[PDB]
DNA sequence: ATCGATGTATATATCTGACACGTGCCTGGAGACTAGGGAGTAATCCCCTTGGCGGTTAAAACGCGGGGGACAGCGCGTACGTGCGTTTAAGCGGTGCTAGAGCTG
DNA sequence: AGCTCTAGCACCGCTTAAACGCACGTACGCGCTGTCCCCCGCGTTTTAACCGCCAAGGGGATTACTCCCTAGTCTCCAGGCACGTGTCAGATATATACATCGAT
């Protein structure tokens, strides 16, 4: 059987924030439980907040309102620009 | 025609086409939009990149390349405000902070 | 095989170095009951929901899942074991 | 007669509360918590199996539970203007907590 | 329009255990609240229990389960005897 | 043939039917058995009861044959287990338990 | 709607209310120093409360801040609260 | 000659009077000036409906109630009858609001 | 104030097993496609929130007195901590066993 | 239902540093006693919350319309994962420099 996890990309996006760092094998699992938990988290207030509208779908505003609930502070000021561009982005390429 | 994957044409390291069947497959909702896997992979590859930041400078403070555990407790605790959002967490191997109270030094 | 007891198992300086760990400089007496006690009712608590976990499943052992599903809804989640 | 060289109570306790906070280490040894978590999966039912991933998960949480524990006690113990910690400060910890 | 309530099955719940006493009004939303809240938390553990073990259909075993983790205590062998009853009930009336 | 309520069928009095239809509109799971509405509207109903009769009980010692929000509160934070269960559970209109602290009473 | 630029309003919390508000926790004398100490962490806990409630509110395009919205804002932080359809 | 009870006494007596009482403590148009004060830097001129504010006030009236709890019970533990901002700030940060 | 041992840290070399890299391979992402109803918009009615007025009056604010209660200081004394010596069981390794996970049907 | 086989479990030896008990001393808990200032309860005084009435009209709610958008199906291939190989960085060990704490 095959396993399905984040490690080879949470690989990538240290060696491209950091190109001379390694990590261990325990960071990997780190890194797979915290993907799973903020995506859990992200995901699960998306289906509370479609919910309480009467909304069959999950769009980019279901999203946006979940990282700006979950994440206090100045990421919550950051992840929602970044994410925001991603879109910007996407617009540009379909 | 030739297959571009979605992640590359979002500019994101994170895969799009995962996080779009893990929504389809969670059963969060009967329907998901285009851009709400591209806009989580994003916020996903944020929060990767800023705690892999704080892990890389903490890592750098303690002089060893490789990043441990600890180097990662490092990171999420001393940041002031990522330590709110893994507040109710524990970290394996995590340690605690070097802390000593101003009364308990001695005189 | 049934074991008696292994409260006393967790060692004396084993609580003052846990202590330690947590940032204290003198231990009374008593500390090394009370925390045994609280460890206790703790880890009964934790085994309920895991060992509840396991009988969900048909499967007669406990994994390592089953535990940090069980602190992931006791309200402390756990990474580093999936 | 002559006394050998000794240090105050306390500065060597300084000494390794730097030592034990910059080390990750499990502080319990790995078989008496092996044993406690086998006695306490007792009355549940007999015959049961633990990974040895499930324990050392187990000791790891315990021992996290232990430490911010010992942090608002030695918190609560400094409020009362003392620098050792009381069994009092134990249940005051878990009473402001709400899971006394 | 009409919004879904709990309302008369409370009550006749309530005029069941206390035959001479009534309800008030706020004091009935307060209990339509907690039936919501409860039967939420039940769900959801119902849900995660289903999701974790690779299930897709939430059978009465998977509230059994959800219950038994829920609820603390005594109530929790009474909510599953008077579960247990009500579903041999249910298969010796059909 | 003639209709006849499944709430009956189960000797059941909250709705077997409604617990299913939220049971399906819930998105919890993709498929939902037979018995799992019966035995969820089941726990409900032991829940409601226990909870309806501690207020009852708490009418009963104030006088009254209402049960105002206030009887609430004091049926559900006077029995441990349920004080277990409600604990990060504000009720409306409900005050607190009339507790002192012993210290605080002078004799 | 708005019908002035509000300002300095945490007074109106007064030291008399943050006396009853002590006396139904059960405590017998109130120190000077509370009664900002309290107005100060009922900042903390309203900002705290009405952020999500209005990120709630213009989530659904509204302009009214509703009781359902403040109900599930309660819920998310973990105090869940009874009474308002819930 | 008044009738003037020792101060420690009637301070109890209100203490049992308030705890059977479920009446709102805290007066509603001062915490409709806070509460309006407070959403107004999140967007200008916003409403709120009579129970949202209903709901504001018996969530804050339960939240105020329990730290003031648990900073009696701090007090207490620190050989003391009188609460004091270290109180607060003790009960808080085991709360871990901090 | 000064000097000394004890302790932690700094530096260089050897050594090793986890991690970095590569390869084969296949599930699942991607492109194309049609269809249906959810979604966005406009038109509409109308509950309901905001706003203002007036009087009532409960209550906030104010200053006063005085005495617990906070808190600094002191002394005493039990209970800590630190240490040496001894004891002991964890820790480590290999061996041997099969229950029982785990996958397929 | 049933075969495969990981790994949990049982054990046994020896090396091992902690675990253990005890001996000596002192800082620290606890209580007393001190001053005193801090707050509580008071009437007097004063502000505004409160009721309720009326009314303006925004804004949530419903109804209706039509259309872009996503599940769904189908085909296809490359990214992704298991597997394997081999450096190489971290652990280990020894020698060297500096500094906290003790007490001359």
């Amino acid at each position: 059987t095959r396993k399905e996890s984040y490690a080879i990309y949470v690989y990538k996006v240290l060696k491209q924030v950091h190109p001379d760092t390694g990590i261990s094998s325990k960071a990997m699992s780190i890194m797979n439980s915290f993907v799973n938990d903020v995506f859990e988290r992200i995901a699960g207030e998306a289906s509370r907040l479609a919910h309480y509208n009467k909304r069959s779908t999950i769009t980019s505003r279901e999203i946006q309102t979940a990282v700006r609930l979950l994440l206090p502070g100045e990421l919550a000021k950051h992840a929602v620009s970044e994410g925001t561009k991603a879109v910007t982005k996407y617009t540009s390429a379909k | 025609a030739k297959a571009k994957t979605r992640s590359s044409r979002a500019g994101l390291q994170f895969p799009v086409g995962r996080v779009h069947r893990l929504l389809r497959k969670g059963n969060y909702a009967e329907r998901v939009g285009a851009g709400a896997p591209v806009y989580l992979a994003a916020v996903l590859e944020y929060l990767t990149a800023e705690i892999l930041e704080l892990a890389g400078n903490a890592a750098r403070d303690n002089k060893k390349t490789r990043i441990i555990p600890r180097h990662l407790q490092l990171a999420v605790r001393n940041d002031e405000e990522l330590n709110k959002l893994l507040g109710r967490v524990t970290i394996a191997q995590g340690g605690v902070l070097p802390n000593i109270q101003s009364v308990l030094l001695p005189k | 095989k049934v074991l008696r007891d292994n409260i006393q198992g967790i060692t004396k300086p084993a609580i003052r170095r846990l202590a330690r760990r947590g940032g204290v400089k003198r231990i009374s007496g008593l500390i090394y009951e009370e925390t045994r006690g609280v460890l206790k009712v703790f880890l009964e608590n934790v085994i309920r929901d895991a060992v509840t976990y396991t009988e969900h499943a048909k499967r007669k052992t406990v994994t390592a899942m089953d535990v940090v599903y069980a602190l992931k809804r006791q309200g402390r989640t756990l990474y580093g074991f999936g | 007669v002559k006394k050998p060289h000794r240090y105050r109570p306390g500065t060597v306790a300084l000494r390794e509360i730097r030592r034990y906070q910059k080390s990750t280490e499990l502080l319990i040894r790995k078989l008496p918590f092996q044993r406690l978590v086998r006695e306490i999966a007792q009355d549940f039912k007999t015959d049961l199996r633990f990974q040895s991933s499930a324990v050392m998960a187990l000791q790891e949480a315990s021992e996290a539970y232990l430490v911010a524990l010992f942090e608002d006690t030695n918190l609560a113990a400094i409020h009362a203007k003392r620098v050792t910690i009381m069994p009092k400060d134990i249940q005051l910890a878990r009473r402001i907590r709400g899971e006394r």
